[PDB]
């Protein structure tokens, strides 16, 4: 004799598409933040195309 | 698509919030007067309110 038994199987597919900006974050809204922050360079490229 | 920026809204004005009182607080006597005790016993001047 034989049983049937579904079983569940739970697998992630994807999580939150997430985004972060540099002058928002990194600057709190201020202007000298904002001249230090393009003075540093393209880390924030970096951070957006990742 | 591309993410290039933030729709930021610049401020309109510039509210300033002070208390209202005109009371000068007295430094003329505090910088300068006609005996300041030595360093072995040093007087507090507690400004307030002022
Ligand atoms: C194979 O197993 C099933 C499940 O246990 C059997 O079905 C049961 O059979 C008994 C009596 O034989 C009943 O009292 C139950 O109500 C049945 N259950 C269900 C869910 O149908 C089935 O008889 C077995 N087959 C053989 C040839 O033994
Ligand atoms: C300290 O000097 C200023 C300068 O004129 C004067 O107005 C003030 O009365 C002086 N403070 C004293 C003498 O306690």
């Amino acid at each position: 004799n034989f049983t049937i038994s579904v079983t569940t199987e739970i697998l992630p597919v994807s999580m939150t598409k997430t985004s972060v900006d540099c002058t928002m974050y990194i600057c709190g809204d201020s202007t000298e933040c904002s001249n230090l922050l393009l003075q540093y360079g393209s880390f924030c490229t970096q951070l957006n195309r990742a | 698509i591309y993410q290039t920026s933030n729709f930021r809204v610049q401020p309109t004005e510039s509210i300033v919030r002070f208390p209202n009182i005109t009371n000068l607080c007295p430094f003329g006597e505090v910088f300068n007067a006609t005996r300041f005790a030595s360093v072995y016993a040093w007087n507090r001047k507690r400004i307030s309110n002022c």
